[PDB]
């Protein structure tokens, strides 16, 4: 089997490349409520408490206690990014002053944040992945259309040309000589 | 290439850029005074401006790893953002608080295209 | 299907090809025996004797089609070389002129079924090479990148949840 | 490719003259060697033959399309399906009394697989 095995298989991996891209558009819609969850609880406590959680969080930095490690990867020719995220524990946590009770809000907001970003980075490392990927279904399905709806009728025409060629050639032998 | 890049990097407006803070990843790089992180405002924030920012993060500073950027910001300096082709950093165009969710318009590939920087 | 029967017509259509060139180049030989028996002279021996340089060549060309690249023949007539010029025929050599005219034209019909041939040749070679590439593929990325994304969207969906505790 | 302009033929005498006539035929003045050779039913060996066959597909780089009857190819029919370069191309034709059979031919079998 070659085109009938192609086809099956071209088809095959577009459902899964579907669904892929599928998941991943999923994930960015949470990714978007997550967020803006968390965000709207830090609002809440701002207005509650008076403070400025944007200015105090902002003008605390100073270095990074979430960094990642990237690397490049080989996996059957193509060259992948990937990366990991890594949790420097000398440096500590923002120490936000003034919210008395709701310092717990924030806690938990900067919890969730954390785990968001750690899912940015997974998502991240899944990005080389899914563009070679998208690059290889176009181009196997320029292929198949191109074998289908191009390169058959054209040689179904070469041919039926063929056989008219040879046709007027046995016709002027039939005169022509004897 | 690959060891030095270390930093995420954000271009981003106020309340996406303090969440991200809050994770940890903001950073001043004591030597030069830079900061890894832009918060952008509608209104006031030039396109000639975010695009330096963005030719910054991406070729001008050999460590960071991975740029976050609010796909509306991205969407300003789309030219430029399709533009860029290298493995390094990886570029995330995400939503906003103000912008959570898509568009119904668009297809689920755009979309996925979008959030990767195409 | 539609396409499997289409193939099916096409080497049917070529089979009936090949035949008629069968046909129309043993009528030609027929008409060169009857000159060459009438007339005494041996045609077979006069035109390998006046053969030198080739008129007739070929050109082979590479042509992209919806992507993928095939290999097509053009032929290509050196007009500096000229053609025979048989002895000894007399009223034959007209019976001769004709079937050389003959001839040319069912080189030319042949030269169009090599780039056939070698058509389905590399179309042949580009189906094994790219479901080679698709195996690849699903052999280690999809199944990494599916699980991948299933997890992060665990991980999203606990997060949700956590933040929906309030109450 | 670009070398690649020459027609070469393995076939009966027949078939050859007419070839020759269209013009295909020729000889190198230095080697006196030609692109052309003909065959006889009785006399021509079968080791003869593929001395032929390989020396216009694999030790000359300047032909392009190789014409041979389809009963002579038969005779060889291992080492010609096992010929898959695409070039020089391969074009079995029939010849007086063998008419032509779609099944024996290598290509037409090859491209049949697949379809």
């Amino acid at each position: 089997q070659g085109y009938s095995l192609l086809k099956r298989k071209s088809e095959a991996l577009t459902k899964r490349f579907r669904d892929i891209t599928k998941r991943i558009d999923d994930a960015k819609q949470k990714m978007g409520r997550v967020m803006q969850t968390a965000a709207f609880s830090l609002a809440e406590v701002s207005y509650a408490t008076g403070e400025n959680i944007g200015y105090q969080v902002q003008e605390s930095v100073s270095t990074a206690r979430f960094k990642v490690r990237a690397r490049q990867e080989n996996v059957s020719g193509v060259y992948l990014s990937q990366f990991e995220s890594y949790i420097d524990p000398e440096i500590n946590d923002f120490r936000l002053t003034g919210l008395g009770r709701g310092g717990q809000q924030v806690q938990r907001a900067k919890e969730i944040y954390s785990r968001a970003v750690e899912t940015l980075v997974e998502l991240a490392s899944l990005q080389t992945a899914f563009i070679i990927l998208d690059e290889v279904i176009k181009v196997t399905n320029r292929r198949v259309n191109a074998i289908e709806h191009v390169i058959i009728p054209r040689t179904e025409n070469t041919i039926a040309y063929i056989n008219s060629e040879l046709d007027e050639l046995d016709r002027e032998e039939f005169y022509r000589l004897k | 290439m690959a060891e030095k890049r270390t930093l995420i990097a954000v271009i981003a407006d106020e309340d996406t850029t303090t969440g991200l803070l809050l994770a940890g990843i903001g950073q001043i790089t004591p030597e030069t005074q830079e900061k890894n992180f832009f918060v952008y405002q509608e209104g006031k924030t030039t396109k000639e401006e975010i695009t330096d920012k963005f030719n910054h993060f991406t070729e001008e500073r050999d460590d960071i790893a991975i740029l976050l950027i609010n796909q509306h910001i991205a969407e300003n300096i789309r030219a430029r953002v399709d533009s860029f082709t290298n493995a390094f950093p990886a570029i995330l165009e995400i939503p906003s608080k103000d912008h959570p969710y898509d568009p119904e318009k668009d297809s689920v590939l755009k979309r996925v295209r979008k959030l990767f920087g195409e």
